[PDB]
């Protein structure tokens, strides 16, 4: 949902969305290792559940309007610097 | 002879030593009218002897460094020290009490910032000599 | 040059550069390092 | 690589805002969303999310220069 | 002995001066020096006490450290002056430079492109 990274999480935020103890953590991420919905490593210093990859799952409407939005926002921002490597770089090759 | 001693006396930070050189070999800085600086290097040798020390020491205090380059007070120590900052000499903390300067190793200046952008300065004025050397060769 | 105003107005001597360091500082020195022997 | 990368983008987000609007089906499915989350491991949105990349960026350029 | 500095020196030479008519001068030579008792003396230090720094100011207890309080802000403490916080803004720099650093190599790779 959101565009993160943002990609380590801390525990107490997994202990608010799903309202888990800190010694149930890890059961609960790493069985989602086997699953296969993320690999992401768990930093257990500062107790922190680190993210890899991710797991789609269907849509919605705002999903759309959501993508457009930091879809298209890498569209816009790459290609404006592209030019910039178009204009100044199309003298030396000709 | 007359301006060797000098310099040697310009690495040290002793007062009787370098007011004795002005003294005797002032004689030949008549001919060459550099007295100018006379009065103005001798802040140039307290910023030489407290950069040996502070290059030297993690810590420095104002009262051991007081005496052993003789500023005799503190309170002129204060002053130095904050000019000294002000030029960007020192990266001194001092911590005033009585007081004392309890300074720490400055760091991060590292690898992958200093030498690269140092070597834009150093390709460009080589690249330049590629075309001073081509220049050079069509004269002929 | 010789145009213009300039003519109008191992070695030991190399280790001399070093040496002259050692002249007005901490002598040499082997006395003082010597006496510091007994003093503590 | 930007042209013919970045066209595509927007010839696609285009009809793809045009589903919700018309021609669903396709819907697809699934197969739109789940390849493009897969471009998703780096968004790269504002900004650029380099925090750690940041120093591996230049560091990258070490040797090079 | 301004580059002592000298506050106290110059005073001590402010006593006995031929001069002449430089008694006009030597009262803006004041306010030049005043404004350095802030400029100067930090940054950068931690705590100096009330009479302390009085102590170069002269006076007893004038509305120019009062003014001081004011401009400087800075801290004012009870008999005492504190460089809180911290010493102060706690410098990073910045983790910015890492874009410029990348503008630094467009040019740098380009200027390899000229040779060719």
């Amino acid at each position: 949902t959101r565009p993160a990274n943002h990609r380590q999480l801390t525990f107490e935020e997994i202990a608010k969305s799903a309202k888990i103890t800190v010694n149930e953590v890890e059961l609960l991420v790493m069985k989602a290792l086997s699953v296969g919905l993320v690999k992401g490593s768990i930093d257990e210093v500062d107790k922190r559940v680190h993210m890899t990859w991710v797991q789609p799952r269907v849509l919605d409407l705002q999903q759309i309007k959501g993508m457009k939005d930091r879809l298209e926002f890498w569209c816009t921002d790459v290609k404006s610097m592209e030019m910039l490597v178009e204009h100044q770089a199309h003298d030396i090759l000709t | 002879m007359p301006y060797f001693l000098l310099t040697q006396a310009v690495r040290t930070g002793n007062l009787a030593k370098f007011n004795q050189v002005l003294d005797q070999f002032g004689e030949k800085f008549q001919a060459d009218g550099t007295y100018t600086l006379i009065i103005r290097l001798r802040h140039n040798v307290i910023k030489t002897g407290v950069r040996m020390i502070s290059l030297s020491y993690s810590r420095i205090s104002l009262a051991d460094i007081a005496q052993k380059l003789q500023l005799d007070s503190p309170e002129d120590a204060e002053f130095i020290v904050a000019k000294a900052i002000r030029d960007g000499v020192i990266e001194a903390s001092i911590n005033h009490e009585k007081g004392y300067v309890q300074s720490k190793e400055m760091i991060d200046i590292y690898s992958t910032r200093e030498p690269q952008l140092a070597f834009h300065q150093r390709i460009s004025f080589c690249l330049d000599i590629h075309n001073m050397s081509v220049k050079a060769m069509r004269f002929p | 040059m010789s145009e213009k105003k300039q003519p109008v107005d191992e070695d030991n001597w190399d280790d001399d550069n070093v040496e002259d360091d050692f002249s007005n500082q901490l002598r040499a020195e082997l006395e003082k390092h010597g006496y510091k022997m007994e003093t503590s | 690589h930007g042209l013919k990368g970045l066209n595509s983008k927007l010839l696609d987000i285009r009809s793809y805002l045009e589903k919700v609007a018309t021609g669903k089906l396709p819907i697809n499915h699934q197969i739109i969303y789940q390849l493009q989350d897969v471009f998703n491991l780096l968004p790269d949105v504002s900004l650029q999310e380099f925090v750690k990349a940041f120093y591996l960026k230049t560091n990258d350029q070490m040797v090079v220069v | 002995y301004l580059m002592e500095g000298s506050y106290n020196k110059v005073f001590l030479a402010k006593g006995n001066i031929p001069a002449e008519s430089y008694t006009f001068f030597i009262d803006i030579l004041l306010d030049t020096i005043r404004d350095e008792i802030a400029g100067c003396i930090e940054k950068a230090y931690e705590k100096i006490l009330f009479t302390e720094a009085t102590r170069i100011l002269f006076f007893n207890t004038p509305k120019k450290m009062t003014d001081y309080a004011k401009k400087r802000g800075w801290v004012l403490g009870p008999n005492n002056y504190y460089s809180f916080a911290s010493q102060q803004q706690k410098p990073e720099d910045t983790t910015i430079p890492s874009t410029e650093l990348a503008k630094q190599v467009i040019e740098y790779a380009r200027q390899l492109e000229m040779i060719v």
